[PDB]
RNA sequence: AAACUGCGAAUGGCUCAUUAAAUCAGUUAUGGUUCCUUUGGUCGCUCGUACUUGGAUAACUGUGGUAAUUCUAGAGCUAAUACAUGCCGACGGGCGCUGACCCCCUUCGCGGGGGGGAUGCGUGCAUUUAUCAGUGGUGACUCUAGAUAACCUCGGGCCGAUCGCACGCCGGCGGCGACGACCCAUUCGAACGUCUGCCCUAUCAACUUUCGAUGGUAGUCGCCGUGCCUACCAUGGUGACCACGGGUGACGGGGAAUCAGGGUUCGAUUCCGGAGAGGGAGCCUGAGAAACGGCUACCACAUCCAAGGAAGGCAGCAGGCGCGCAAAUU
């Protein structure tokens, strides 16, 4: 369960950080 | 001046000062970083605290105290202690039977940082509540406003 | 072996007390001659010293080495006994059983 | 039965205070742990909440850190040479927090020579016992020898530290509370702190 | 004085239990648990005073020791178990699920829910913190520690918790325009849309909430519990929809209902 | 049944003696602490007999002592979720430092640049010290998390040798529970602080400071902040806005009686908070007591004694005595 939860959160964190980086680049676009 | 006026070495615990030196990086003095923090509630760190040499563990900006709770005010009436000043808080107490007021006051012993030079009797001080600093001191001076008569 | 006894007033005989008379000791849990009623209780109790003298109601003796003649009411009988070992390791030790 | 209560004290005005309750268990104090230098003797104390304090009564070993070189070593505590609070605490050689001690330097000397050729003092003298010249010269491949050669750049020990290393004893400050945690841990004195404490120790005599 | 207290006087009990004054000297002292002493409904009060399946506390004990009652999907045999806001009380023997919810008078109403809505609950996260080798943990109002929450979830947000697994299904951010209920103070039990949160650094933030009938009120930030995204609640509401009525309006409604009923 | 173990016995009940910014009330704080229990989480994250370890001791049997107690002693057995000890496996590794060795570029001399790797040493889920960098958070950390070098208490810190129900197919797995241990989350509190508010008295006007009084530095102790205490230093701190002292048939408050308005008086008394258990003081145990239906002394009073000793604490419920104008059923 620990390994499964760590993997799930790693994928979720990667997705969330990609979304945050996209928002940051769109903000620096303006 | 010389901050080592005690029987123990005075230093900020956060700052590591005897890091390994470099001959080319030596320019007459070893250089000393200053530990300072901003207390909250929109109070600015005095230029003295950021660029001073004094050691005061009860200073709100360079010491180990936190400002939580009541923010109070008072006028400085005594400055005869070491880093501590006696301020007078004046108020009016309402007596209901007579529908009137009486002038009351109480004296608060508050810690005064060396970062506040040129504090005078009659100056107004904004103090912040911290943990007990001594038997009677529970407030730390956060701001000093000069009396109008100063010149 | 001298295993203890009771003095003329019934007070028990305590091992570490090196007197001939009676003393008062603050006995606690783990001490002889005391039984704590509640956890942490200690009581001042009178105990007779461990040295044998004339002023004793009874002295307890344990035969650690038998002689050549059997005492008529002490050594010719035997206890038929019950309550052998209860722990499995003790049972296998008593009968010299292998772990298999 | 010693107590740390505030209600036995006088008022800020100076008047006497009449107690409304007797001594409480939570207001208790305990006898000071006058930790002496000797073979390790530590008595455990059951404290409020069921936790434990380690009342160290005798200590001769402490984990002291050479901070300029980031080298923390377990070392023998030799002496107590300065106490800021009480001079009695130096006569009795009591280990307390912030007390100045003389500790051994041999493990620091080993780490010293493992980064070979730290500042040259007396290394050409009529001495050199066998079996430790290898830690100074060794048979090293060109890459490892070049690594030591570039380590030679940062071979700078203060003169006061060099004299202490020659003496075999380093001045150090105990940053732990021996009577509360059971350890006498601290750091090697160096820099303006070392100069200040050397001046204080000399002026005490 | 020495050590914790174990009793609770009948008149010193929380007033929202609607206990009597002549039915004994003592009130059920709620056990330690997920909810506070004064913000909980002990299981005995729910099973005896509200649902009336029991006439005495002994009958409550008899009911509970048959393992007939589950709080948040777990069988509880403690008749003084503190059940509080958003808890699901399931009785499979009689086949009914309730959610402990607040009424506009500030009292835990007997709110029946469907078996499908008994599978989840809403929890306000009380804190978020990184610990134990970098794992983010989130603590909720019911003391439920959840590891690896969504990084967007912050304090004062609401999370939908699947009761079987105890894991986050979805979340509502604390934001203006989101539906919320008041869980403390004078406005306890009222439901409305957040309009403005005015911050007081070093002090308590105050949140303004507008009713679905246009009425506006204010509470402290700790007393807000986000109920839904926008104005649609994620959970079913009581007979009243969080709209507190004035005494005049309530009297008129009562008179009209009695006129039209009997 | 007993007895060992575990938990509780620190709640409740009584009383109002002490107590005058003290208690208490409202208000805030612990970013300055402790926390049994409940709840949620962590609980192969250690890289070097386990198919179950050891010794006792109760209960029980038997022998006793004392005038006397919920006094116990001697002897013969026997258990554990008591006490103590302790392992396979996860376990394959990986990480950092140390680098016995191996190439290319190349003024093939005179140097510097990149990858694999074995002798070896520490890893961790906690503690102590030093240093470094800057996952999440706050109004604000010297917070949380991370990295490094070490440490890791004989009075030693966790990493289950525990217990019931139900079914199965080749030398293996497993579904529900109970109990226990560590850490985190403050559920329940407790302890300390902030602000403001307390009756009469000047026939109490100056008080505190030797023996801490106010503050500073370092420490000790403590659960922590703190003159709490210690050493040194400074000479401070309070006061007609009434300090300090004294008095109170003074526990504080919610509240009660009276009251046109304003007020006056009462509040021992069932709820909240405090205090105490004859008076003082000191402790054990425990998460929590300076506990008294716990212990240890002294002081006062008092019980049994075979005079050697033993045993006390109704301001718990009844009930006596005494006191009184004054208050009920063993």
């Amino acid at each position: 369960k620990n390994k499964e939860e760590a993997a799930e959160y790693a994928k979720l964190l990667a997705k969330r950080m990609k979304e945050a980086r996209e928002k940051r680049q769109e903000q620096i676009a303006k | 001046a010389d901050i080592q006026t005690e029987r123990a070495y005075q230093k900020q615990p956060t700052i590591f000062q005897n890091k390994k030196r470099v001959l080319l990086g030596e320019t007459g003095k070893e250089k000393l970083p200053r530990y300072y923090k901003n207390i909250g509630l929109g109070f600015k760190t005095p230029k003295e605290a950021i660029e001073g040499t004094y050691i005061d563990k009860k200073c709100p900006f360079t010491g180990n105290v936190s400002i939580r709770g009541r923010i109070l005010s008072g006028v400085v009436t005594k400055m005869k202690m070491q880093r501590t000043i006696v301020i007078r808080r004046d108020y009016l107490h309402y007596i209901r039977k007579y529908n009137r007021f009486e002038k009351r006051h109480k004296n608060m012993s508050v810690h005064l940082s060396p970062c506040f030079r040129d504090v005078q009797i009659g100056d107004i001080v904004t103090v912040g509540e911290c943990r007990p600093l001594s038997k009677t001191v529970r407030f730390n001076v956060l701001k000093v406003t000069k009396a109008a008569g100063t010149k | 072996r001298i295993s203890g006894g009771n003095d003329k007033q019934g007070f028990p005989m305590k091992q570490g007390v090196l007197t001939h008379g009676r003393v008062r000791l603050l006995l606690s849990k783990g001490h002889s001659c005391y039984r704590p009623r509640r956890t942490g209780e200690r009581k001042r109790k009178s105990v007779r010293g461990c040295i044998v003298d004339a002023n004793l109601s009874v002295l307890n003796l344990v035969i650690v080495k038998k002689g050549e003649k059997d005492i008529p009411g002490l050594t010719d009988t035997t206890v038929p006994r019950r309550l052998g070992p209860k722990r499995a390791s003790r049972i296998r030790k008593l009968f010299n059983l292998s772990k298999e | 039965g010693i107590s740390r209560d505030n209600w036995h004290k006088r008022r800020k005005t100076g008047g006497k205070r009449k107690p409304y309750h007797k001594k409480r268990k939570y207001e208790l104090g305990r006898p000071a742990a006058n930790t002496k230098i000797g073979p390790r003797r530590i008595h455990t104390v059951r404290v409020r909440g069921g936790n434990k304090k380690y009342r160290a009564l005798r200590l001769d070993v402490g984990n002291f850190s050479w901070g300029s070189e980031c080298c923390t070593r377990k070392t023998r505590i030799i002496d107590v040479v300065y106490n800021a609070s009480n001079n009695e605490l130096v006569r009795t050689k009591t280990l307390v927090k912030n007390c100045i001690v003389l500790i051994d330097s041999t493990p620091y000397r080993q780490w010293y020579e493992s980064h070979y050729a730290l500042p040259l003092g007396r290394k050409k003298g009529a001495k050199l016992t066998p079996e430790e010249e290898e830690i100074l010269n060794k048979k090293r491949s060109k890459k490892i020898q070049k690594k030591y050669d570039e380590r030679k750049k940062n071979a700078k020990i203060s003169s006061l530290l060099e004299e202490q290393f020659q003496q075999g004893k380093l001045l150090a400050c105990i940053a732990s509370r021996p009577g509360q945690c059971g350890r006498a841990d601290g750091y090697v004195l160096e820099g303006k702190e070392l100069e200040f404490y050397l001046r204080k120790i000399k002026a005490r005599k | 004085a020495r050590g914790p207290k174990k009793h609770l006087k009948r008149v010193a009990a929380p007033k929202h239990w609607m206990l009597d004054k002549l039915t004994g000297v003592f009130a059920p002292r709620p056990s330690t648990g997920p909810h506070k002493l004064r913000e909980c409904l002990p299981l005995i009060i729910f099973l005896r005073n509200r649902l009336k399946y029991a006439l005495t506390g002994d009958e409550v004990k008899k009911i509970c020791m048959q393992r007939f009652i589950k709080i948040d999907g777990k069988v509880r045999t403690d008749i003084t178990y503190p059940a509080g806001f958003m808890d699901v009380i399931s009785i499979d023997k009689t086949g009914e699920n309730f959610r402990l919810i607040y009424d506009t008078k500030g009292r835990f109403a007997v709110h029946r829910i469907t078996p499908e809505e008994a599978k989840y609950k809403l929890c306000k996260v009380r804190k978020i913190f990184v610990g134990t080798k970098g794992i983010p943990h989130l603590v909720t109002h019911d003391a439920r520690t959840i590891r690896y929450p969504d990084p967007l979830i912050k304090v004062n947000d609401t999370i939908q918790i699947d009761l079987e697994t105890g894991k986050i299904t979805d979340f509502i951010k604390f934001d203006t325009g989101n539906l919320c209920m008041v869980t403390g103070g004078a406005n306890l039990g009222r439901i409305g849309v957040i309009t403005n949160r005015e911050r007081h650094p070093g002090s308590f933030d105050v949140v303004h909430v507008k009713d679905a009938n246009g009425n506006s009120f204010a509470t402290r930030l700790s007393n807000i519990f986000v109920i839904g995204k926008g104005n649609k609640p994620w959970i079913s509401l009581p007979r009243g929809k969080g709209i507190r009525l004035t005494i005049a309006e309530e009297r008129d409604k009562r008179l009209a209902a009695k006129q039209s009923s009997g």
